């Protein structure tokens, strides 16, 4: 098994596990990852029976970066880039499970364009009479973070006196979980909910008390355009919904105890070309404007050695059906096919 | 024809050129030579001398397509392909330790399978000689049976009663049936080769 | 000249179309509130209470759904002026179902408030009392390419005669969308059909939550009471293009909708028709816009069965819930 | 307008106040390397937007942020 590493913990992995697949137990699965795979790749995982992930150099610096990042400074951002299916998102889940081995606090969105198309119960906010709230999907992402963040929710404590309504309130020192309770058990407050928890984490994290990691996929869904009508057909801009008003808040580097990670994606988008995948491109100025000063980090093709590494990994998972695809003939056509894509290799050997 | 007459079709496979001069048959040697002077017709879009080419399965591409939509037919092709790849998958790792070997997870293998099983060898030919249309039994070609049960398995998949299940998935379903000399494209053929063998007296009309 | 798609066309539901929480999201809007108090005083009863929070068996009754839709057409109007200005500016057509229609009058400016609820209010009471002489109702039909609708009600009727019973009644009484009619009259009649569906070629077959079987004869009665509610009210030429229901034109001249009006009471509904004289174009040429100024949506379906590229630009106003508070 | 001009100036600009924000709580945590910075600024806001350029302003961001 030359495409797979025996170190199964991503703190330890270096320039040496290059191309080698590395293996997430049902556990971590489970845990850390209720929503952030990509959609193709969950296939993958339910057909092999285990999920394994390769590990690359964009991922390696990444890491590096967190490892030696002082906490005191204020938290820096990262944003992953690259052409069209090139592992960026699988990339910052790389990170993102590093991060969760060493009881860090995960701020995991896992598509954040979802938030600005096809909206079928928009509301208007009690709290804010000119922002919408979207209880559908912050409810969903709720209870995923109640998922990966269990074993904080007790420990972590509001420190204000949260007022749901005249008959309902969250007294303070109570713990954070009760807000995201009431944001799962009433999707009325819901969005309301996600607000206050991104609120306390950004807060207390500056206290010292724990690591917090914002991992946002998809990251240029924030300053760009929404698709979403008003009842008189007049267009919706991103700052109206408080799931994306909130969700800015914690971009800006006005806190420290932890890092923002981020991933551009054009798939999804709204009003993009198919072709553009540069961080001003997507961004846009005003998306620039905000998350500058950032480290941008180029995520590429498959070098030979990747290339060959995943194909050994589909052919030791027998994944490869045809007779000519173990061949050296069978991986030229491969390579010229998918140019090293990652993603149209992928489907290409789905259905050979 | 915008070809004229002394045009030839191209000739795609890689491995006959590679054929060594000393293998080569006087017969043989002579037509190389003929082709030298022959004129030959631009290579269509379509056929290439890629290994993983299959002229079954783009035969039933073509058939599926309609009004020359031939990206959806064979986005429609390679998701039907993954969906039995995929579920034999599924069905090979729920199976016991000896029931694996007998489990085929190839997609290709098991589309080739599928539409062999389907293949009718006689057929019947509408033949109105006495006032009366008479059907009467005729052996069928080999490329009349290929031609069968593809359209066959198309036409079944295309029944409304089939309500928004999406075509990869029916296909798929009704290929594993067919592979397993089960469903109604099977029984389709049984009861063509029924009602011929009903009408073997009506062959004297040949 | 104005091109398709700048313009509008306002279609107003009809009986069916009721639902408890109707008037919620108009109630804070402009001028409702006032027409509302209208429906008290000319009514007699608070049909904001019922239409907001009602035990929906009340609300489906024939007396109280039909002045319910009327209003609540109305209101949304109003609300779609307000939100759109120039929509409601830039109207072509306009047409109603079957009670919707005297609200589509009320909208051209043919029929002030007060006349247009007195009149659907006699008109209800007269169709409760004329249910309520012989026993009737409503049965949808959805035929298949082999169905014969004219055939199929001639057996209705033989089962009935062979039952024995005056005159039986059973034809087509709407014509919604191409295979499916409402074919109205007695019970026997409807429960011959739905048994004898397989021989009739009739894929699906639903009851209506009706009282009896409306646009037929057996609904005379309910005429001449209408008739004079409607003799001292003064029709004006409509302002808009208002389409009819008993031949699926446009109204010409005003001294005919009096008529007109109560033949559509015992005629069938010409929907199908009345969406081709509106939609009906040349392939390729553009569709003006659609809404549905009323409760629910059953009328998007009927015009995507009959016409989904004039479907494609089809809205509905929301009557149970506003987005903003205004 | 400065749309209708043909310059971002970096000087009184978003980068600037960022920037310096940054680098202030940095101090209280605890040039041409800001020059290099708004170089790297003003070119990807003006010129073509390459992999070269965003390189340049990584490393520039990379030096301001002690990031190695
Ligand atoms: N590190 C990796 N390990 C295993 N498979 C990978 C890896 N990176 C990419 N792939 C393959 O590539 C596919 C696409 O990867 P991914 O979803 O991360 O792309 P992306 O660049 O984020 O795409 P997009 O631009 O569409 O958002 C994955 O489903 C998997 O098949
Ligand atoms: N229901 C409810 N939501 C609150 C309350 N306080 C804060 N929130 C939500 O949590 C988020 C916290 O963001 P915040 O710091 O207050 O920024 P702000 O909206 O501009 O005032 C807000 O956007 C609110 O949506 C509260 O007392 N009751
Ligand atoms: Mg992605």
């Amino acid at each position: 098994a030359i495409s797979r590493t025996n170190e199964n913990d991503p703190a330890k992995h270096g320039d040496q596990h290059e191309g080698q697949h590395y293996n997430i137990s049902p556990q971590d699965l489970e845990t850390v990852f209720p929503h952030g795979l990509p959609p193709r790749f969950v296939m993958q995982v339910k057909t092999f029976s285990e999920a394994c992930l390769m590990v690359r150099k964009p991922a390696l610096e990444l890491l590096h970066y967190l490892k030696n990042t002082s906490f005191a400074y204020p938290a820096i951002r990262y944003l992953l880039y690259g052409e069209k299916g090139t592992g960026k998102t699988l990339s910052l889940c790389h990170v993102i499970h590093f991060c969760a081995k060493q009881d860090w606090l995960i701020l995991h969105i896992p598509d954040a364009h979802l938030w600005v198309k096809n909206c079928r119960d928009l509301l208007q906010s009690s709290y804010n009479k000119q922002r919408f709230d979207q209880p559908l999907e912050a409810s969903t992402w709720l209870k995923n973070f109640k998922t990966t963040n269990e074993r904080f929710l007790n420990q972590i404590k509001v420190q204000e006196k949260y007022v749901w309504n005249k008959r309902e309130s969250t007294e303070k020192g109570s713990p954070l979980g009760e807000v995201v309770e009431q944001g799962i058990t009433r999707v009325r407050n819901a969005t309301d909910a996600v607000g206050i928890v991104l609120k306390e984490l950004k807060r207390q994290s500056s206290l010292g008390m724990f690591h917090l990691l914002v991992a946002v996929d998809g990251i240029n869904a924030l300053w760009g355009r929404t698709t979403l009508k008003r009842e008189d057909k007049s267009p919706i801009a991103p700052e109206e919904l408080a799931l994306v008003h909130n969700l800015r808040k914690m971009m800006k580097n006005d806190w420290h105890g932890g890092a923002i990670v981020s991933a551009l994606s054009q798939t999804g988008s709204l009003f993009k070309p198919r072709k553009a995948y540069l961080p001003q491109e997507l961004l846009g100025k005003e998306g620039f404007d905000a998350l500058d000063p950032f480290i941008p980090i180029l995520v590429s093709n498959y070098n030979p050695k990747e290339f060959e590494s995943c194909i050994q990994y589909y052919l030791e998972n027998n994944w490869l059906q045809h007779e000519k695809a173990p061949t050296e003939e069978g991986k030229k056509e491969l390579l010229f096919l998918s140019n090293a894509n990652p993603s149209l290799l992928e489907r290409h050997c789905a259905y050979l | 024809s915008r070809y004229s007459p002394e045009f030839k079709d191209p000739l795609i496979d890689k491995e006959y050129y590679r054929k060594p001069v000393e293998e080569l048959t006087e017969e043989e040697k002579y037509v190389r030579e003929l082709k030298k002077t022959q004129l030959i017709k631009a290579a269509p879009a379509g056929k290439t001398s890629s290994v993983f080419e299959d002229p079954v399965i783009s035969k039933f591409t073509n058939m599926m397509m309609i009004g020359g939509n031939k990206v959806l037919a064979r986005s429609l092709m390679i998701q039907t392909l993954e969906a039995v790849k995929r579920k034999q998958f599924e069905k090979y790792h729920a199976a016991s330790a000896e029931e694996q070997a007998t489990i085929e997870r190839n997609p290709y293998t098991i589309f080739h399978q599928a539409l062999k099983n389907c293949e009718p060898m006689i057929g019947l030919v509408p033949i109105l000689k006495g006032g009366r249309f008479y059907q009467v039994p005729v052996p069928l070609p080999d490329r009349r049976r290929r031609f069968l049960a593809m359209k066959w398995m198309i036409t079944e998949c295309r029944d409304k009663k089939h309500q928004r299940t999406l075509m990869p998935e029916k296909l798929s379903h009704k290929l594993l049936e067919a592979f397993h000399n089960q469903g109604p494209v099977i029984k389709r053929k049984h009861d063509l080769h029924k009602m011929a063998e009903a009408n073997r007296a009506l062959a004297h009309y040949r | 000249r104005r091109m398709p798609g700048q313009c509008s066309v306002l279609l107003f539901p009809g009986q069916g179309s009721q639902v408890v929480g109707m008037g919620r999201g108009l109630l804070n809007y402009p001028r409702v509130r006032e027409l509302y108090a209208a429906a008290r005083r000319v009514l007699g009863y608070d049909l904001l209470e019922l239409s907001l929070h009602g035990p929906q068996e009340t609300l489906d009754r024939t007396v109280h759904c039909q002045p319910a839709i009327f209003v609540a057409s109305l209101a949304a109007v109003e609300k779609l002026h307000h939100l759109q200005p120039s929509v409601i500016e830039n109207c072509v057509a306009a047409a109603g179902f079957s009670v919707g229609e005297f609200a589509a009058l009320v909208f051209a400016g043919a029929m002030e408030f007060a006349e247009g609820l007195y009149a659907v209010k006699i008109r209800a009471e007269a169709m409760q009392e004329a249910s309520e002489a012989v026993p009737s109702g409503m049965l949808s039909v959805l035929g298949q390419p082999q169905s014969k609708f004219n055939f199929a009600c001639l057996e209705a009727r033989e089962h009935c005669k062979s039952l024995g019973i005056e005159n039986p009644v059973c034809e087509v009484s709407n014509y919604l969308f191409p295979d499916c009619r409402v074919i109205s009259g007695h019970q026997e009649a409807l429960r011959f059909l739905q048994k004898n569906s397989s021989k009739f070629h009739f894929r699906r077959t639903r009851m209506l939550p009706v009282s009896g079987a409306f646009h037929t004869r057996l609904m005379e009665p309910a005429v001449e009471p209408l008739t004079q509610a409607l003799k001292a009210v003064d029709i004006k030429k409509p302002l808009v293009s208002v389409y009819s229901n008993v031949h699926a034109h446009r109204y010409r001249h005003p001294g005919h909708i009096h008529k007109l009006l109560a033949q559509q009471l015992v005629s069938p509904v010409k929907w199908e028709q009345t969406m081709h004289a509106i939609y009906e174009r040349k392939k390729g040429r553009g569709f003006p816009q659609t809404f549905e100024v009323g409760p629910g949506r059953q009328l998007g379906a009927i015009l995507k069965s009959c016409n989904m590229q004039a479907w494609k630009s089809y809205s509905a106003v929301d009557v149970l819930q506003t987005l903003e508070h205004v | 307008t400065e749309a209708d001009m043909e310059e971002y100036i970096w000087e009184n600009s978003s980068s600037e106040r960022n920037i310096l924000e940054t680098l202030l709580q940095m101090k209280a945590a605890e040039t041409k390397e800001i020059e290099e910075y708004k170089k790297s600024v003003v070119s990807l806001k003006n010129e073509e937007e390459n992999e070269n350029s965003i390189s340049q302003y990584k490393e520039s961001v990379k030096r301001l942020l002690n990031v190695t």
